[PDB]
């Protein structure tokens, strides 16, 4: 009940401002996701 | 190793046993056929059997869209710089990725694996 009470006064959501990131980490991911492309490619030459 | 078959009933020919000459004598079981053979050797049994399909592979598989290609493994014969490649696209092969090439141009037909 307190608990209850008092979130009435700081309230939550949940939404898209809170499920986006910023530029330099989907440089970040975009980054690590070609070099785990490339290293991929790289063991499927080497087995050829 | 292969089948051989007698010329008078048509049937196969076992190996029979001559005990006079010591030779071998391939005899069917219709008639009184008998023959000499040059194989001497009654069976074979590899269990390795580590086939190279470029016996295997036809030249026809050329001309299927579906396949990768490349053109920096020129053809050995004719010098085509296209050549279509796939792997064993067969089982009982291991576990063996090992390429395999077609030469694309047509009739030529060169199936190697660098
Ligand atoms: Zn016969
Ligand atoms: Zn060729």
């Amino acid at each position: 009940t307190v608990i209850n009470n008092w979130l009435l006064i700081e309230g939550h959501t949940i939404g898209i401002g809170d499920s986006i990131a910023d530029s330099k980490t989907y440089q970040d991911i975009q980054n690590t996701i070609k070099k785990a492309k490339q290293d991929v490619i790289e063991v499927i030459e080497k087995a050829h | 190793v292969g089948i051989r078959f007698c010329q008078e009933c048509n049937n196969m020919l076992y190996p029979k046993e001559d005990k006079e000459n010591r030779i071998l004598l391939y005899a069917c079981r219709n008639c009184d056929y008998q023959q000499e053979a040059d194989n001497s050797c009654i069976y074979v049994n590899k269990i390795t059997h580590e086939v190279d399909e470029l016996t295997q592979i036809i030249a026809d598989v050329s001309q299927d869209p579906t396949l990768p290609r490349t053109e920096d493994h020129p053809c050995q014969k004719c010098g085509h710089k296209e050549a279509v490649f796939f792997q064993s696209h067969s089982a009982r092969a291991e576990d063996a990725m090992r390429l395999y090439y077609v030469c694309t141009a047509p009739h030529c037909g060169h199936r190697w694996t660098e």
